[PDB]
């Protein structure tokens, strides 16, 4: 349905490739570029947080004598290094899925969004893409960018072109 | 017209990994794994760390000669040691214990040489003078210079008038009844003549104690035989590094604030967490494939 | 692939050998020694159009798609219309992308 | 918008607009009679089939081709009123 | 879709607020809202239990000629203390996170439910809530709530009246 | 002739957060974070915790005059110190291989005590009597009450362990500030010499007493001896948990009645206790959300 | 929608049951066969390694004399034991909630792919099952499984069969 | 003609349990938790481990009778002792350090056995012989192998000339009824004989107390005793785990061969081998669920 | 927002200033000397309906949307039915939820 | 469902209407302007002097002239109370 | 559950006692002395039909729902066609299982 | 597809074919004049309300029955279109 990003859209996250008889060209949306920054944000700065340190005076000394000491040190030590290096893995991975998911869920969200309120004024095509049986020229554009789409006030136009 | 769908996309590769595929490219990302290095150690709280280089602890804190005893530092966050001493026991010895004072002396930032004895006072019985040619400086024979060699039953005792711990340190002489004694704690070693290898050109050994008093507490000293009477105590005012780095971690400094690092995990004060993994991206965006 | 043009006056240009239903196509006109002129297009499903500024009501596109085969209607002939036609084929059904890579024998009106 | 353009020798030429134009170009070669073949598109991204000694590069507002007859550089960015550029002499 | 609960309806997690000529007010689901019920209860069951200490006599002592002991300990007890809390905030954020979805999920099944019990003897307005072209008592909203609706017994005057 | 969908809503906050967002009301949920506290220690086990207040645990095991000797507790799960004792070692002394009785006696709940020696037959040669002016008892003369000073014979007597549970033994030296003391154990041995260094003057006294423990097995015997000092025991804490607090009549600040994981009391516990944590506020989700429409 | 598989269709994870007056049967797909065994195959891969354990001597022995020794050595090593139980149990369950509902999603992916060919060719029955209005032979039934069905091919049909 | 969508199933049960519901069964399943058990204990890297049953291993380093010394092991990966000795000690005797020793052992897998010392002709003024009735081997008077009983001021010291580290053990008598002086060239020690009366052990009336220190190529060790002494003969040469159990000839029950990550056989183990846990059931699932119709 | 009403019988209530399509009106009639007494209601779309209890049959409702009025065809003119006639809108779309706060001038017939 | 009527004022019911209430206020000649609308939510743009709170068919006013409380629970049949001398 | 047959020659199978719209029925047939033969079969909805290889076109299927009967037309009457005729439904609504439980008491034709 | 047939008695059946079939199969008796009852269905598994003395297993071209005097029936039903019924059966 959505496979890859245009090189266009110089600036945003989600937004439009609108195409009319006098203009065409790119166009980016705000409340979900506003959403999903802030929610991104969020999670970075909840993850890089909750991490707290004390003077870790890690190097210790033993003597000859004290060797059992030393290998309970490298135990203790080792074992600590692995279940924060196997934390840490488990959590980067967690994280990159749940964000690359959520991305997914929010464009396919404003793309039912936008389809809503073009019930039959439009006809799907594939690919994300809609086209209207009647002509209007930019402010429908900015219409249906807004919600304002009146659906009655071009439902009167006639859908049988075909 | 026509309403198209769909998401920015840029030109670079941003390498990062997860369940679905390996080496999966974003376009943006942030990485939470830091490999900054080599920075020159510098002042970590801005101020000068105690190099101790040349010599070792031992001989720093027991007067060696050949470091000059590093008359004047009145502050130092950290110790950074030379990983291969130098000339770090002049005399042939066998200290006590060197991790109960290794150990306590990677808090305290501060120091009060005080002259805890007077050498000039209250002893020209004793015979003050005395030299270890194995223990010559500069060419020059010479025994140290944080306490003295050294005949009546003598006996001395510090009674702590300063409000602050001071510490004092010594040993005996093997080529008597030499007795410290604390408030509470107590000890009492003998002299031994034996046989022994030679190392460092000697015929011998001198074995070094060390005790801690708080205020409230005056120590007795006492001996017949021998004794290494202190001269310095290294009162206090209140870590250990293995570098070669010229003038923080053992190999570098780090300035960032990433949580994770993959420079060595020794380290002193607040530093990232160490953790043995290469590559940790996380992704604050979405793919990037062209069309 | 395989296109072929022939031809107020009508104009229509026939082709074959891929999936005509699933392409748009278009025409530039070319001059006796200048360059290529734009001239109109039409999207593939035969809703979507546009036209030069300057022919505007003029000449009109019609597409279908059982004969794989396009015409305009090249009405209203004006003494500065002698112009070189041809045919052509987008490269690609994505919207934003363009380019015309077949290239027919085109027309001498 | 509009548009605009300048054995043994080194082919090289330069096509440039005057407004910011990104992605959205491409290379029209013809000799005289036959029709007009593809060439490099996509800002300069070459084209398969045709022969590779032709290539070339350059973005925003200023195109390049590295190598007789005349060449075209087209533009479609704002896409209803497409155009195309002069001939180039060589 | 979810606005808001109302306030009504005291007595359940889902339900369907019917209107008829004859009368009017508030139902619950007992099906949907029993499974819900007990899936999250259980889930709760699990995630208290597998937590058990035998005797944990933490206080321990070290005398003064052992300060390497009291480091050791005190780096160890604060470790465990971290590596524990970290581990529990995880957990605890990961189930809220899980919860809420699972909670909508189920009423948009439920929604599709309703949708699915008939097509076009009704007509969707939005906020899911549906009307139906013709007129039915009180017994048809028993009638779909089993999911009993009878497509062709109510098919009367089911055309454009309007 | 209308059906709408939604859900129950309600009057009440109970805040709770994710990582969706922080602060967000909720129709239901459960707290998995616990702060009751104040409770006054009671029995743990049904049983009365060793008490031991106003003196050590030092004095208390070694017959210290003032808190009486506390003659009877059987049972007891677990002891209370007061955080700062008081008289807890009525002679000046240097006490050995400490913390090893204190972290033996954190489990035994239950006691035998037993007069090992004869205080009237086995040993009249020497005179017992004794006192000392640090330690005279509530303000008359006295040494102590579990253990045996003694004033000459070379001393050796053993015990050999008749009874099948473990009896352990502790006693001391005399260091006169003015001996080849020597237990004896099938499978332990020491032996201490006296000293007469001179002392500083602490708690008036001007020297010390060093006291010994070890622990024998049963088909075990022990054989002592000494020619210039000794202390002999007089009653063994036949065998068969440390809390520093001030409360009257189980945590050092109170008590916890509750059944969830996570604790914000202190984390020092005795006995099975949820796990601490440092965290504020853990609080689950186990209903949908409460925000008017 | 699909809540039992089919005792038949011996190999394959996803595949269609046609039927048509000619014959019937079952099929196999591919594509979607390979990417769901390739990435649970991938998950598999994941959770067994990371994890690597050097010469340790857990093993250890104390005297008489230190057991407080006996008591850290014991408090340390249940404290991982518990930790890695812990962890491990999380991990596994949290593995067997996220195979289920990427199956499910991958079947609904699947049955959305073939709807889309079939946009009123056919009717929905229920149960994810279709029929078309017109009949057709065998090679129907490849061309809609490789997605080539050829929808005004046979948009022609007299659909006016009520 | 008709169209419907489904997934295979077979007829298989292999329970599963999930976040959602329990005894939940998978058409294919993987199990990350293993059983295999019983096993023989083979050869972990494809050497005899060394195998020293019926006999204590402190016996085993000082040459006690009973065992013959297992004069021939060269390779030893891991040390599987008998978990009750017999005859583990055969004179009665205090061997202090059993921390140091037993973790020296742990890695070295090849001995280079070296007579230290010379018994032909530097001991001529010494009387090398003499027995104890309770190390009386075979029903005949012996004392042991890897050293032996022993007046002139004792004085001797290695040639330290291979360049590899050498170990010695010894002791000293403690008649029950001599200024012995280890001096290394960076290790002191000053023990002295003791007289004191001891119990009947194992039929003897005493103890004799054994060292042992550590010393690297370029050392000289440097003995002396003036009233008893118990010198080395055998430098167990080294070049730098336990198993308690009992079986024919890993863990101390057995041997696993699988690549899971997880045991449920008893923690302890030598070498790599996978982590343990306490959990009875690890099991991933791998393809679909299986329920007909 | 601006309301009016104007007028068997016919009675019409007329109103701008707002989105008429997106609301549901509503009637109440008033008695000489009494209270208000509701007298019948309809939904946005112009499907569902409702009446009075003591009206049924007599009283209709219709509305439209392109004029942005209402209309009730007052029918069997009863003597007892000398009761002052209002107009009135709902508060919100929401359908649980009801209160009528805008009131226009009423009709006294 | 039924209604009745008794500064202050008192609405009684004979069953349990938990929010679905609001108040109307009119003085003879003008048409009845909106008040506090909801159990007791004051509506905006009307002088706050007005208010009231209590549920559970039991409702009061808080404060000459007329009143009025309306019950809108069972829908259908809608409901106005009677007058409120002051 | 109830069911009957009565009856070119037409045949009809009136049932009742269930629900007649979400159900498969079918036909058999019987020889005077040997075992049975299918004969054909009809989906629920009446859309998909199949038949007999021997029969198709001779023999025909109708079915509705108000009457709750279905019917073969049953033309071309041959003396081999001397056959018990039978009537039966499916004993579930998933199309994969087939089986024949209920069974009536079929007609002698 | 293609189908065949083979006192205190003992009673017992074969039905097979020369195709390989999983489950589709059943087994349908009749006695004289009556219509024919239903028996177990799907792979020999028990049918409803029938009495529990019939019974049968087998599958893979291969089935059995276990055990009311007459004829008994084995069908197939793996390729639909062509329905077929076995032979006829005695005892």
């Amino acid at each position: 349905f959505i496979e890859g990003g245009w090189t266009g859209m110089v600036d945003g996250w989600y937004g439009y490739h609108h195409q009319n008889e006098q203009g065409s060209g790119y166009a980016a949306d705000q409340k979900s570029t506003q959403n999903a920054i802030n929610q991104i944000t969020n999670k970075v700065n909840s993850v890089i947080e909750k991490m707290n340190t004390q003077f870790t005076a890690v190097g210790k000394e033993f003597n000859k004598l004290e060797r059992r000491m030393e290998n309970l040190n490298k135990k203790v030590d080792d074992g600590f290094l692995d279940i924060w290096t196997y934390n840490a893995e488990l959590l980067v991975l967690l994280e990159n899925e749940r964000t690359l998911d959520f991305h997914d869920s929010n464009v396919k969200n404003l793309y039912e969004k936008v389809k809503s309120q073009l019930k039959n004024n439009a006809k799907e095509i594939g690919n994300g893409c809609f086209e209207f049986y009647h002509k209007c020229n930019n402010e429908c554009m900015e219409s249906v960018k807004n919600g304002t789409y009146d659906y009655p006030k071009y439902s009167e136009e006639s859908k049988l072109n075909r | 017209d026509t309403i198209c769908i769909g998401y920015h996309a840029n030109n670079s590769t941003d390498t990062v990994d997860t369940v679905l595929e390996k080496n999966v490219t974003v376009t943006h990302s942030v990485n939470l794994l830091e490999d900054s290095h080599n920075g020159k150690l510098c002042l970590l709280k801005g101020i000068a760390p105690l190099q101790l280089g040349n010599c070792s602890v031992a001989g720093w804190i027991l007067g060696n000669p050949e470091c000059e005893l590093l008359i004047s530092k009145e502050s130092w966050s950290y110790i950074v040691e030379t990983p291969n001493p130098e000339n770090g026991t002049c005399y042939p010895g066998y200290f006590a214990d060197y991790e109960e004072l290794r150990e306590q002396l990677s808090s305290v930032s501060s120091f009060e040489r005080f002259e805890i004895f007077p050498k000039e006072s209250s002893w020209p019985n004793h015979t003050v003078t005395g030299v270890s040619a194995s223990c010559s400086h500069n060419g020059k024979s010479s025994f140290y210079r944080n306490l003295l060699w050294l005949y009546p039953n003598l006996s001395k005792s510090y009674v702590n008038n300063k409000e602050k711990e001071v510490l004092v340190l010594w040993g005996v002489h093997h080529p008597a009844y030499v007795s410290v004694v604390s408030s509470h704690y107590s000890r009492r070693f003998t002299p031994e003549i034996a046989k022994r290898p030679k190392v460092r050109d000697q015929e011998g050994r001198i074995n070094y104690y060390w005790t801690l008093l708080e205020p409230g507490d005056t120590i007795i000293f006492e001996a017949n035989g021998n004794l290494i009477a202190p001269w310095y105590a290294f009162a206090l005012s209140r870590g250990i590094i293995t570098s070669n780095a010229p003038m923080q971690t053992p190999q570098g400094a780090i300035n960032s604030s990433l949580p994770f690092q993959n420079v060595h995990p020794v380290t002193i004060g607040e530093c990232p967490k160490y953790v043995r993994s290469a590559k940790l991206r996380m992704v604050t965006g979405l793919r990037n494939i062209p069309s | 692939v395989q296109l072929v043009e022939s031809g107020s006056l009508r104009l229509s240009c026939a082709a074959s050998g891929f999936t005509f239903s699933s392409y748009g196509l278009s025409w530039v006109r070319q001059a006796p020694g200048k360059g290529l002129e734009w001239v109109s297009y039409i999207s593939n499903s035969g809703i979507s159009t546009y036209y030069a500024d300057s022919v505007k009501g003029r000449f009109t596109i019609s597409r279908d798609n059982s004969k794989n085969t396009v015409s305009l209607q090249l009405n209203s002939l004006t003494p500065e219309d002698t112009a070189v036609y041809y045919c052509a084929k987008k490269g690609s059904t994505l919207i934003p992308y363009t380019w015309f890579d077949v290239w027919g024998p085109g027309v001498l009106v | 918008i509009v548009m605009t353009q300048s054995p043994g020798e080194r082919a090289t030429l330069s096509c440039r607009a005057s407004q910011s134009v990104s992605t959205s170009l491409a290379w029209y070669q013809q000799k005289p009679g036959q029709a007009p073949k593809l060439l490099i598109y996509g800002a300069s991204s070459r084209a398969t089939g045709i022969p590779d000694r032709f290539s070339g590069s350059g973005s925003g507002t200023e195109f390049t081709l590295t190598i007789v007859g005349v060449y075209y550089c087209q533009q479609d960015y704002n896409w209803p009123p497409l155009t195309f550029g002069g001939g180039t002499k060589v």
